[PDB]
């Protein structure tokens, strides 16, 4: 459901399309809503507003040749 | 070609420096594209991962005649391979690697005997 509570995982996972809106970006780190999450989850999109901040940091492999 | 080991980092038009910056990597002098014109290219390729950065400048120029080997003399610890032409045409030379220690007046650097044999020679040829 939706109460506004933590929740036991809510980054990757398998999820559902469906469950991914109730689970939506937070403004109490380096990220920002701009949307109150998207809609969609296939590309994903916060909007960062203090870049190259703590709020973690793990390069993908996109990252090692762009 | 002739193939050394060196990285990419910055030429440093003034200044003695070599920020970090990836670009990790191996070193070849060739004379060219065409491989016969009296410039020689300066042609690097990724064999320690780049920091994603490319750090080439589409090619590097070599103008010809007037190389100076400046191995070390301006010292500043550990091996910034540095190309003397007019002090002003300075192109440096960054190290990823730090194989065959430190060995003193050699070049005075961290990275010594088979670079320098290999980089002066290198130099000289027209071909």
């Amino acid at each position: 459901k939706y109460s506004s509570k933590p929740y036991k995982v809510d980054n990757m996972t398998r999820i559902l399309p469906q469950q991914s809106r109730y689970i939506s970006f937070i403004k109490d780190d380096r990220f920002v809503p701009v949307r109150k999450f998207k809609g969609n989850n296939g590309v994903v999109v916060l909007r960062d507003r203090e870049p190259k901040e703590p709020v973690a940091l793990i390069e993908t492999v996109r990252q090692m040749k762009d | 070609v002739i193939k050394f080991r060196a990285g990419v980092c910055e030429y440093n038009e003034d200044s003695r420096l070599c920020t970090p910056i990836p670009v990790q990597g191996e070193i070849e002098i060739k004379p060219n594209e065409e491989e016969e014109l009296g410039f020689w290219d300066f042609e690097w390729r990724p064999t320690e991962k780049p920091v994603g950065r490319e750090l080439d400048p589409i090619s590097l120029i070599l103008i010809p005649g007037e190389t100076m080997w400046v191995p070390i003399k301006s010292s500043k610890s550990g091996r910034i391979f540095a190309l003397v032409f007019s002090s002003n045409e300075r192109y440096f030379f960054w190290l990823q690697e730090k194989n065959s220690g430190n060995l003193p007046l050699n070049e005075l650097s961290a990275k010594d005997k088979e670079i320098y044999n290999k980089m002066i020679g290198v130099l000289n040829n027209s071909s």
